[PDB]
């Protein structure tokens, strides 16, 4: 068949999003977890299975100990990562990598070894005709169809900021801020103990992630919302554990996302997401700031909370010159924008001459990633 | 001409053993079909309006007076039954197909925009078994997008003027050509045309073909529904990329005319769900993607109506007997040239280039067998390799349609970008692709191709969004569930794929969902037509029209030159000049030409004649 | 047609001014800059383009590095200058130099090579029936309708002074002062 198609896989920490190129929605979405059985089982006829990957680990959660292999954009163990890619190709997608060019996403300001080992595993573990590794923020810009903008991209991995102007890229104005949605998960379990709710193992650590992705929101002004929390009402919400324990959370609920705007709360000097965005724009050339301020793009998994766009607009408008109008484009579907950006990118015929081929790898070895791509 | 004596006189003879005629070419096809026991195809190039089908009725009349006797001793070889005439309903079949698939164009008021393949079917004993009609190529773009001074298909205009309140109230089409945004250029009232009566004759023709009044009204509901799509006006929202459709009425009017809940259609079109193995997640579409999805649904609905209509037409062509082999007759457009040459013009020229390549290959094999029959081994290039470079320029991953297919999926694509990328990629490496390069007034057109007919200069304007046909699987899967029988039956897939390897992507489905270009669908349908033609022995008729006037004794030389360029006759003369075209017997050469060389040609002992 | 018209191009440093003879005012005025992209771009579908000329360079300014090719009345690079003349003829004016006599302006007390190479580029790069190079200050005197006067002519190029009396010219009394509006920009 023409083009053969291609495979696109997004693997920032927390979630695998994967599927074919030129499909607009993916063909698998699941959590990037490898769950090994901590407790020895005493029965006959079980499994056994070394580990459970994806949602089998979500389902059988309490027996297990759960390991994310990707921490802060860095792959911390590579059998656990290989199993995640083995699982995507053979369980949900049901393809041979031999049929398909594979596009992988990768993070701003990441150790070279993550690109160089990632290309080796794709070329030597799952035999593949061609592949590419592509920067996450540029892919999310491609998804929102833009040529120009400043991309604030944040997963349960790390927070990255890339300014872009009529294509191109500015390497000196790329900022990395090691605050992720995952650090917010650890902050959330740490704050919950003030109300006596002690959660301590990885299994209920993902229950606070599940609380985080639908009860939490960003305060439209922090002190004002914290002051009205004296008279608890709409600010408190009931929540049901799969135990049947009821959990009621208050001011706690919005002061967890506040940590993105106040990193003093997690104990780090490193400036907030509004301030890091300003730091990137100040590193950029004087002219292009006008359009970068009016073309702020939000992507990733921890940009999903209510009130983030609204708040970032107040804080950037307050810090920036008010001679120009700050506009943030934070679309719905923004959790998947990096994948959508890869699915469009792999559907460009000019980009089909920009792949890293198997032959180029076999001739010139693993180091060639930083000699052909970003 | 065309009396019983003339058909009786031709029978079983070679084409140089009786004067030039179509009946002679059909005698070669009938005799080759009986002798070599293989299928044949008559290819007739589309000049006008030229009475091509009327001459094909004479071919059918020829086949009828030949094929009267086979296996069955006394099988009513005269009157067939009470009145076992020919398929006289082949006459009735034309205004139905002609309204649906012919339009008023700059070249003629009636020009065929589909590939009509008539299959006359025979048993092993040379008798008629039945006939089928197949349709292959269709300008399905012509429904949505037209040229600057042409009509869309006649059926829309004749529906608008003919239909009384009696049928108009049931379709809700009383709003004239200014309502419908897919009717470009407005009404296009021809000077002294009533239209109107033409569809009374057509509606009578449909009823004579045995279709019910209910079917006829249901068909005309869907020819309204294809138009009704262009009245849906999406509004690009402040800040949000997605857009939304505020005015329900047109969707409600479409829902009444079809089968859909408005709420589910509005969700499915604006924010469709895509199968994410095995879950279903929503997809944002831009205002441009939603308008392209509505255009694709219109173009695909008309395509499905036409494919159902030909299938339903075959269901009233009775089959009295099993069939062993067939004679194809291809009635399609010829190669066209206008001043303004756009995307559909490139598509027509591309099909004619492949059809002409099959002529060139057939001429190569016919010459090669004749070289061997006379004992002369001679080796020479294929004549289909003259056109191969033009075909591979248009076709293939680096060709014009592929670069257009890339560019329409590019995130900010322009008409200027398409031309520059094609210049950089392929023009400076391709002898048959020219960039003209003068200033305005000497080169309005944006690029030029050299084809068998000569240079054709193209205007690129709007080719990207003509090319787009992206089809939302959610909206198609709503139409599959239609409570109106006709629309559900039309939307019955037609892609076969879900039977092959079951419910996955295992190679049995093309680019379906997102993607889908008219150029890919045109290439796919053309490859199906070419495979079916390549599986038969072809014979060639080339029709010429001598004048616009409609009366003889005048033959317009410039029109005849343009037709000879476009129909490949000028190619066939340059082909036979590569070979040895003139072929004279040893006896004839001696008997006519002895007068030349008395010194060389001696005494009456010089017999043998070699 | 009669006369064939003619093309007039002024190209002191800073600004190209160009149009037809027989007009009282030009058809194209734009800055004499060639702007090359200093920063490598990482996208697919861009351009590429070696350089931006005129006001494409003014518009897309921050990505670029901008080079004037004419410094102190002297052409410092000739591919950059050829591109400026290629741009005037084929983008704004839309003429074939083959159709038109071309008049160029040139500076008081300028190295001979500027005239001699300028005539070569006009004769051999853009094929032309005829041309002329003419001293800037005498042209500005003609524009002001005078037979006699002292002309102080200064661009973002250099400052030149030419005295003239009832036509003629005095070669020993022509003064060149290397102060331009461009040196004022640096100041």
């Amino acid at each position: 068949e023409d083009e053969t198609t291609a495979l696109v896989c997004d693997n920032g920490s927390g979630l695998v999003k994967a599927g074919f190129a030129g499909d607009d929605a993916p063909r698998a979405v699941f959590p990037s977890i490898v769950g090994r059985p901590r407790h020895q089982g005493v029965m006959v006829g079980m499994g056994q299975k070394d580990s459970y990957v994806g949602d089998e680990a979500q389902s059988k959660r309490g027996i297990l100990t759960l390991k994310y292999p990707i921490e802060h954009g860095i792959i911390t163990n590579w059998d656990d990562m290989e199993k995640i890619w083995h699982h995507t190709f053979y369980n949900e997608l049901r393809v041979a990598p031999e049929e398909h060019p594979t596009l992988l996403t990768e993070a701003p300001l990441n150790p070279k070894a993550n690109r160089e080992k990632m290309t080796q595993i794709m070329f030597e573990t799952f035999n593949v005709p061609a592949m590419y590794v592509a920067i996450q923020a540029v892919l999310s810009l491609y998804a929102s169809g833009r040529t120009t903008g400043i991309v604030l991209d944040s997963g349960d991995g790390v927070t990255h900021n890339v300014p872009i102007y009529e294509g191109y890229a500015l390497p000196h104005a790329i900022m990395r801020l090691d605050l992720a949605g995952r650090d917010l998960t650890d902050y959330l379990m740490k704050i919950l103990t003030e109300r006596g709710y002690s959660f301590v193992t990885t299994a209920e650590r993902e229950i606070v992630r599940d609380i985080k992705e639908k009860l939490c929101y960003v305060a439209l002004d922090f002190e004002n919302e914290m002051a009205t929390a004296a008279s608890s009402s709409s600010l408190e919400k009931s929540y049901e554990l799969p135990d049947g324990q009821v959990i009621t959370i208050g001011n706690e609920r919005f002061r967890c996302p506040e940590t993105l705007f106040q990193p003093s709360f997690i104990g780090m000097e490193s400036a907030g997401i509004h301030e890091t965005t300003y730091n990137s724009i100040m590193k950029c050339d004087i002219d292009i700031r006008k359009d970068l301020y009016a073309n702020n793009v939000m992507s990733g998994g921890t940009t999903m909370y209510p009130g983030i766009a609204d708040r970032m607009q107040k804080e950037i408008t307050a810090l920036a010159p008010s001679t120009m109008k700050i506009k943030i484009i934070a679309p719905p579907e923004r959790k998947y924008s990096v994948w959508i950006g890869g699915s469009i990118l792999a559907s460009l015929s000019t980009f089909q001459q920009m792949w890293i081929t198997k032959q180029e790898y076999d001739e010139a070895g693993p180091s060639i990633v930083h000699r052909k791509c970003f | 001409v065309y009396n019983p004596e003339v058909v009786a006189a031709y029978r079983g003879k070679k084409r140089q053993e009786a004067p030039p005629h179509i009946f002679s070419i059909s005698d070669n096809a009938y005799q080759f079909m009986l002798t070599d026991r293989e299928n044949q195809s008559i290819l007739i190039t589309g000049e006008s309006g030229a009475g091509k089908t009327v001459n094909t009725k004479r071919v059918i009349q020829y086949f009828a007076t030949i094929a009267v006797t086979g296996d069955k001793k006394k099988e009513e070889a005269t009157s067939g039954k009470m009145q076992g005439t020919l398929e006289d309903q082949i006459i009735s079949a034309n205004p139905l197909l002609e309204a649906f698939g012919n339009a008023k164009t700059v070249r003629n008021d009636n020009s065929s925009r589909f590939g009509k393949f008539i299959r006359i079917h025979f048993g092993a004993t040379g008798k008629l078994a039945s006939a089928d009609i197949e349709t292959y190529l269709l300008e399905k773009s012509r429904v949505t997008f037209q040229l600057k001074a042409e009509r869309s298909y006649h059926i829309f205009y004749q529906i608008m003027s003919n239909k009384k309140p009696e049928l108009i109230e049931m379709l809700l089409i009383t709003t004239n050509p200014y309502d419908f945004a897919y009717v470009s250029q407005g009404e296009i009232t021809v000077p002294s045309i009533d239209d109107q009566e033409e569809l009374m004759a057509t509606d009578t023709a449909v009823d004579i073909l045995g279709f019910s009044a209910d079917e006829k009204v249901a068909i005309y509901k869907l020819t309204g529904a294809v138009m009704h799509y262009g009245n849906m006006k999406f509004k690009q929202k402040q800040r949000e990329e997605q857009a939304e459709p505020d005015g329900t009425e047109v969707a409600d009017k479409a829902a009444y005319l079809t089968s859909l809940n408005s709420a589910d259609l509005l969700k499915a079109l604006c924010y469709p769900r895509v199968k994410v193995g095995n879950e279903y997640v929503t997809k944002g579409q831009t205002v441009q993607q939603v308008y392209n999805s509505v255009g694709a649904l219109a173009k695909s609905m008309y395509e499905k109506m036409f494919l159902w209509m030909v299938t339903r037409i075959n269901q009233q062509l009775d089959t009295k007997q099993p069939r062993q082999y067939f004679i194809g007759v291809l009635d399609i457009a010829g190669f066209e040239i206008f001043d303004f040459n756009t995307l559909e013009q490139l598509c027509i020229n591309f099909t004619n280039e492949k059809l002409q390549q099959f002529f060139n290959h057939h001429m190569f094999v016919l010459e090669q067998e004749e070289y061997k029959k006379e004992g002369i081994d001679w080796e020479f290039i294929d004549f289909g390799m003259d056109l191969a470079a033009c075909i591979e320029l248009i076709e293939k991953p680096m060709g014009i349609f592929s670069i257009l297919e890339e560019e329409c999926m590019f995130p900010k694509a322009t008409d200027t970008s398409f031309k520059n990328k094609l210049y950089e990629q392929h023009l400076g490496k391709s002898n048959n692709f020219q960039k003209p390069k003068p200033a305005k007034g000497k080169a309005e057109a944006h690029f030029s191709l050299v084809h068998y007919a000569g240079t054709v200069d193209y205007n690129i304007i709007g080719w990207l969004d003509k090319n787009k046909d992206p089809l939302n699987e959610t909206v198609v899967g709503l139409y599959q569930k239609s409570g109106l029988k006709t629309l559900a039956f039309l939307f019955s897939g037609g892609q076969a794929a879900e039977a092959e390897g079951g419910g996955g992507k295992k190679g049995g489905k093309k680019k379906g969902s997102s993607f889908q270009t008219v150029s890919a669908l045109f290439r796919e349908n053309l490859n199906k037509l070419m495979t079916n033609l390549k599986s038969t022995h072809p014979h060639f008729v080339r029709c010429l029209i001598p004048n616009e006037t409609k009366t003889p004794g005048a033959m317009e030389h410039e029109l005849v030159l343009h037709q000879l360029r476009c129909n490949g006759v000028l190619e066939g003369i340059r082909i036979c000049r590569k070979g040895f075209p003139s072929r004279i017997l040893y006896a004839d050469f001696k008997q006519r030409y002895k007068v030349l060389n008395a010194s060389a040609i001696p005494e009456g002992q010089f017999i043998d004649s070699k």
